[PDB]
């Protein structure tokens, strides 16, 4: 996706983000996993 | 230069400038505590004269400039030329 | 013979042989070879003078880094027992009794060593008199005592410190009323200088802590009981409070300037320990609190910068937990943190002038001398640049 | 061992002569001849005793464990700990 004048550039942009956000949602799953497995201690600072 | 010699000697480890001991047992130069260094240099002079007699007993043509009196705490380097006796306190390390 | 002909004989020019001899022996003697974490380090707890009587102030002797001054204030167990007691603790050898004991008629509230006299102890009391202790004297009674006049302090004195060079000294003391006073160390019968710390016209300051930046004696920082830190100029046309700080909504229970040197300056930085468990890494030039470390339900009592680490600083807790915070390592969780037994409300922390050993006070009188890990104690050359970058972060 | 010790102490520099002295002076061993060894070693024993006194002067706890004197024609060795008094006759260089 670059300087493509046609809206097909925007459509390929949409495909690019849907695979991009597949990766990004994998990252979200990782960070939420590390979150929950590091939780349960207390509220203060590094805990929550 | 005396000051150059002082700077060169103080560069050695555990050495505070240069102290030189005369034939009287009084150090011509003052770098450490006076009474302790005076008595220590007096005993040094007594020993170095009696060691001079030692060597001339069997070596009547030799001169003394080197002696390594080292303990488990510090080493004293004693060196006479003819009248000026350099004493230097240096760590064994 | 005498010390006059030696000078001329040195000035004589027969020293070529001696110089060659010295050069040879030194150049031949140049070669040298060989012939062949947080821990409870030590304790201190008197029993005759340390029954209850919580710790109130701590210090180390600059001349004798093995010496610590204690200050046990409260007297409620027995009215007949001594009211104020200051104990001195030595590091070179382990004993069960304090080396030297000092008794004052009022309750001693702060204390420190004397810089000019390395054989003298000066401490503040609850009545407001600056109290001397000539250690040469064999009597527990104070040797020299400041009058309780309007010229001198009349309110509980909590901060005392002697500053200056060996040939020019001044004992500064600040009381809760705010009257700063400099005395001469040798003469305390009269206040050689003093003035009352006032903010904007007709507004007294409830001083409860201070710290002088390293080197400076003209300007310093003060922590008030009203939670608003200030900076004051000791001598000058603008002598008095020169800065208003928003600070924290709780009383300031401790303060300290930066205590390191060698790289880019950090004397502008200092930490205040508030009454709501909020220590504040924060600089003089700015007015907004740089960071606001917060945790716990209870609250801090003292904070001390490391004398060698440009980032590390300690942190008292009333829950008995001593925690060291290393900003370069982290900014959210205590870098080190351990709780002393019996969960008593600790009241002070003082770092050894070496910076390698830390002290903590106690709510029952048992001063605990804690040791720190080698990696956590000594900083590196890159440590200062890392601290600069972390400050530049926000 | 005895012979291996003297052999390794001699051939390490081709030393002119060394004898093992485990007693306070007056050694009966010889490496070139009886007189120049025995009398000189007894003399060395007396002077190292006086050196021990000299080093105890500054502090009695100190002891001399290493002693060498390197002069214009002789280098003399002795390493006393309690009764082991070395002797080494060697060239100055």
């Amino acid at each position: 996706d670059g300087l493509d004048v046609s809206k097909e550039g925007t459509e390929a942009w949409e495909a690019a983000m849907k695979r991009y956000d597949e990766r990004i949602d994998r990252v979200e799953t990782r960070i939420t996993a590390r979150l929950r497995d590091q939780l349960g201690t207390a509220k203060n600072a590094n805990e929550m | 230069e005396v000051e150059e010699t002082l700077k060169r000697l103080q560069s050695q480890k555990g050495v505070q400038g240069i102290i030189v001991v005369n034939t009287e047992g009084i150090p011509i130069k003052s770098t450490m505590d006076n009474p302790t260094t005076t008595q220590y240099a007096s005993l040094m002079h007594s020993f170095i004269l009696k060691a001079r007699s030692t060597v001339r007993d069997i070596d009547p043509q030799n001169d003394l400039t080197f002696l390594r009196i080292r303990s488990k705490k510090n080493e004293i380097m004693v060196a006479p030329d003819k009248d000026y006796f350099l004493i230097v306190i240096q760590n064994p390390t | 013979l005498t010390e006059e002909e030696k000078q001329q004989i040195l000035h004589s020019e027969e020293f070529l042989s001696f110089f060659d001899h010295s050069t040879r022996i030194v150049e031949r003697a140049l070669s040298e070879q060989i012939n062949i974490k947080l821990s409870l380090n030590r304790q201190f707890f008197d029993e005759r003078w340390s029954k209850h009587r919580v710790v109130s102030c701590l210090d180390w002797s600059s001349q004798y880094p093995e010496l610590l001054v204690a200050s046990y204030n409260n007297n409620e167990d027995a009215p007949h027992e001594p009211d104020g007691v200051a104990l001195v603790w030595n590091m070179k050898y382990k004993k069960t009794t304090p080396e030297y004991v000092f008794h004052c008629q009022s309750a001693v509230m702060s204390a420190t060593f004397a810089k000019f006299h390395p054989n003298l102890v000066v401490g503040g009391t609850y009545s407001g008199q600056i109290v001397l202790w000539d250690n040469r004297s064999n009597k527990r009674t104070p040797v020299q005592r400041t009058p309780l006049s309007a010229a001198a302090h009349t309110h509980p004195v909590y901060c005392v410190n002697v500053v200056g060079t060996q040939n020019a000294h001044n004992l500064i003391s600040i009381s809760t009323d705010g009257k700063i006073c400099s005395w001469s160390l040798d003469m305390l019968s009269h206040p050689q200088d003093s003035m009352e710390l006032v903010h904007k016209q007709s507004k007294a300051v409830a001083v409860t802590s201070m710290s002088f930046p390293v080197g400076d004696v003209n300007n310093f920082v003060v922590g008030s009981e009203e939670g608003s830190v200030y900076t004051a100029c000791r001598h000058g046309s603008k002598a008095g409070i020169s800065e208003m700080f928003e600070g924290h909504q709780g009383p300031i229970t401790g303060i300290h300037c930066h205590a390191a040197v060698g790289a880019v300056d950090f004397s502008h930085l200092f930490v205040t320990s508030s009454f709501d468990w909020t220590v504040k890494l924060w600089t003089t030039k700015n007015n907004k609190p740089l960071y606001s470390f917060e945790d716990n339900a209870d609250y801090v009592y003292d904070v001390m910068w490391s004398p060698t680490h440009p980032a590390l600083f300690a942190c008292v807790d009333g829950m008995g937990r001593l925690d060291l915070w290393n900003l370069n390592n982290d900014t959210e969780v205590p870098t080190a943190s351990i709780s002393v037994e019996g969960n008593p409300a600790l009241n002070r922390v003082r770092w050894t002038h070496s910076g390698r050993e830390i002290a903590v006070g106690d709510s029952e009188g048992q001063i605990v001398i804690y040791d720190v890990g080698e990696q956590i104690a000594v900083p590196r050359n890159d440590e200062w640049a890392r601290f600069g970058r972390t400050l530049a972060e926000i």
